[PDB]
RNA sequence: GCUGGCGACCAUAGCAAGAGUGAACCACCUGAUCCCUUCCCGAACUCAGAAGUGAAACCUCUUAGCGCUGAUGGUAGUGUGGGAUUACCCAUGUGAGAGUAAGUCAUCGCCAGCU
RNA sequence: GAUGCAGUGUACCCGCGGCUAGACGGAAAGACCCCGUGAACCUUUACUGCAGCUUGACACUGAACUUUGAGGUUCUAACUCUGUCCCGUGAUCCGGGACGAGGACCGUGUCUGGUGGGUAGUUUGACUGGGGCGGUCUCCUCCUAAAGAGUAACGGAGGAGUACGAAGGUGCGCUCAGCGUGGUCGGAAAUCACGCGUAGAGUAUAAAGGCAAAAGCGCGCUUAACUGCGAGACCCACAAGUCGAGCAGGUACGAAAGUAGGUCUUAGUGAUCCGGUGGUUCUGUAUGGAAGGGCCAUCGCUCAACGGAUAAAAGGUACUCUGGGGAUAACAGGCUGAUACCGCCCAAGAGUUCAUAUCGACGGCGGUGUUUGGCACCUCGAUGUCGGCUCAUCUCAUCCUGGGGCUGAAGCAGGUCCCAAGGGUAUGGCUGUUCGCCAUUUAAAGAGGUACGCGAGCUGGGUUUAGAACGUCGUGA
RNA sequence: AUAGCACUCUGCAAACACGAAAGUGGACGUAUAGGGUGUGAUGCCUGCCCGGUGCUGGAAGGUUAAUUGAUGGGGUUAGCGUAAGCGAAGCUCUUGAUCGAAGCCCCAGUAAACGGCGGCCGGUCCUAAGGUAGCGAAAUUCCUUGUCGGG
RNA sequence: GAACCCACUGUCGUUGAAAAGCCAGGGGAUGACUUGUGGAUAGGGGUGAAAGGCUAAUCAAGCCUGGUGAUAGCUGGUUCUCCCCGAAAGCUAUUUAGGUAGCGCCUCGGACGAAUACCAUAGGGGGUAGAGCACUGUUUCGGCACCGAUGCAAACUCCGAAUACCUAUGAGUACUAUCCGGGAGACAGACUGCGGGUGCUAACGUCCGUAGUCAAGAG
RNA sequence: UAUAAUGGGUCAGCGACUUAUAUUCAGUAGCGAGGUUAACCGUAUAGGGGAGCCGUAGAGAAAUCGAGUCUUAAUAGGGCG
């Protein structure tokens, strides 16, 4: 008899709006664990490190700051 | 565990919250202030048993 | 042409070693009266000041020393059609990683002082 | 596992007497095995009722004297006699009468506690390389998972069924770990000071994704671990789950711009029904109230078989039965060849010396389809056998006889290898045996395939129905 | 099955059985009789254990039913109150003190009652107690065609 | 030891002379014996020197008639013709696994037309193949845990494709997409190639992803 | 599945999606902001019979309002119309 066989349900992570699409205030962009990706301008951050855009515009990704960290923003 | 135990409102409308508690490190009655919508104004609350 | 502040950028821009700067600015610097301060200490924070020094520190300059960047060519992998089954071959499209030649001791913007 | 398909060989048309190798021959919707939220009967400390037995209270049920509500003594008139006598009456039933022995007991009705396989109705999960035994059943993290999401196995590894009034909020402030020098006990390693390189420390807890405005570490003040909501999205069969700017009210911390709707995040959970507690400008069976119901908030689940059949449930059947399945096991066939058997390559060495006369370690490569196995393709509206008897047919990896090469072959014998399938190739004791051991023979008593050849050719000793007994297991069947 | 043996129940309107009851069998019998259970002529015999379940006998201690209904709390209205509210009696909803048997808990006996007669390396642990006579590869022995003797 | 009552062995018989027998042998045969006539016991009952035996060729609960056309998620069967379209054997839950329900896939009617797809161009995130040793582990040889060479990894990564996937614009081709309703079937799949787990890099083996064929398709 | 998986020896005759009620959708006809009767009466498929049913208004648990209503301190926001 073995002692393994249990694992976890899905969790469905990963980008859900990908660069040059526009987007409305409210829409969820990255779903994610950790902080892969960090948050620019007119984009928020939630209790559970979700991305989100705060205002209409175009969606943005980037490599920035002295860290090399990627962050996504909307530009209106 | 922890015990249950409601937080009663000193204002005398009735309101009550809900909380746990270690009884063993907390043997005093709990005591805080907390928002009535009834009278919409900030009091103490005390505890009392849940039953 | 120097000094200070605030940004763009985040190593071709960083570390390391060596050398310079006191007019102004900055830095150490004097003591602790009041403001304020240390689970103790005017060491840090803070206030009241210029008797000393550019020693340290910060800046600027030189060096390929470490680091970083990096081709061309070839090789591996791979979508579609065909031929084979120890995982290859042909046609067509695509194309690394490692390594080699080589490069690098940054580049810009706003404001205020001194010549 | 082919009379009927492909290739090929053979074969003029039709009877009669025999024979049983095949037509997976005929016969009985397999009885073995599994399944169905099928059946019957049996057992018990499975669940739940009832009969039977038993306890007390009330009624039938009365009187007179005592003692510390109860107990005692006495009586007769209720009531009992399957005791005697008389009458109906010619009668061991029955009824009436007279006696006698008992007697408010016994017994019966209603209610009530106990006992209750005597009897009755039922329950006793699923997954599963057949079923049983074992393990598992809900949630979180990684891999498998093929660079979006998702993705199975009785695949490989680990965790959860909590904790915290601060370990939450805010303002201000601070950086770990390691090594090296010195410095009392003090050292491998306690604390102190100074250097070197450096995220390897830490984050209540498993792993992963993260963490300098540190999300890590301290101090002061505090309760935003608030109320009413909520544009817009993610995920999704449903039921559910997740993120959220912003608006109003009341707060906390900051001089202020501001931050705060619990904790770096992802596990720490349970629908509906039925009840309990607080509140309520709801309803209220003629009317006024009330009881009860509704609405808002909250409490009672290892319902863990975790979408939870009931408030409440275990076993046996060889005494068995029905509906089904070759969807699924035991025999034989099939695919495979781990295992089994046979052959070959290299050669440490053994063989007085000499690897190869004969053996040959450590390793390597094949063949066959006689073994033990793996799979579940055929057959469950039946392919019905362990051994013996009778009768066979084929292979050659040859037991004897025939022909040869080498030899550590003097001769006689022997060893090893090559060619060769024409013929031949024991009787008994023991046991159901195949096998094996033993006795005595023979030139020899070979190894295998043929549904482990042959039971519509024979037998029926073994295994495997119903009877009975022993050992052992069970409370028992 | 049996003759024989043992245990146990039954005092007569017997125990027991059939039947809803009336009644009937037991029996026109009476403990040398009748029912139930086990063993199985005869000979020699029949060891230990009462912790468990059962049965028998005690105890009046604890627990407990129907019945009973002391207290406490509500609903309603005469009235008292500016109002809020208070509110007897009477009806009614509920709460439930006290009394209360058998059984069970407790204490003994009983195995020809149902049952049991050990472990781990002489010792030790544990039991209610650890197999007496007799027999033994047996209708019981896996290993096993045990070993030896006879045929 | 005859009659009479039984039923131990063997042959035959087995669509029999016979739905239990014949033949040759066998046991008891004054007793717990055999037998005629007439009576009693009735189905969860009877009777049983006990085999679950017997109770009219029927017994782990007789036969007959009613409830009754019991129920059966199971097996079988389902009858004339032509035209059009055309599946699935998956996911989730289930005392569920050969049943069923919601979604996915089919068909018919209505609404509404480019909102759709193929391809080109442009924008975008990734951590697989390959590779490497910078972390975590593991490996060989030297020098003194470090230093120089040297290998390996599903649960290692300083790196890193091709394809796939999302969005916008556009030519050409095509009854495309979407919404609202009526009716379903199906939830046992198989093989082959490619990427894999398991198995022995066995199986016409088993479990996933992806494409083709069969299923439902002849030549 | 030629299957060595099931069923049929052959012929003739018989043999299996029905009936009643309720409901929803689609065709078709009458009337149309309206449509329609049931039991019953009736020498009776006529004619009477308007009780009742469907449509015409939602929101809210409900009392209540009503082109609005519920939640709320809110005329804010939001849900159903």
């Amino acid at each position: 008899s073995t002692k393994n066989g249990r694992d976890s349900n899905p969790k469905m992570l990963g980008v859900k709006v990908y660069g040059g699409q526009t987007v409305t205030a409210g829409n969820i962009i990255v779903r994610q664990r950790g902080t892969e990706f960090h948050a620019g301008a007119n984009v928020g951050m939630g209790r559970d490190h979700t991305l989100f855009a705060t205002a209409d515009g175009v969606v943005k990704f980037e490599v920035k700051g002295q860290f090399g960290r990627r962050y996504v923003k909307v530009e209106t | 565990m922890r015990d249950k135990i409601r937080l009663v409102s000193s204002a005398g409308t009735g309101y009550f919250y809900t909380t746990t508690k270690n009884k063993r490190t907390m043997p005093e009655k709990m005591e805080i202030k907390k928002f009535d919508p009834k009278i919409r104004q900030h009091v103490i609350f005390k505890e009392a048993k849940i039953k």
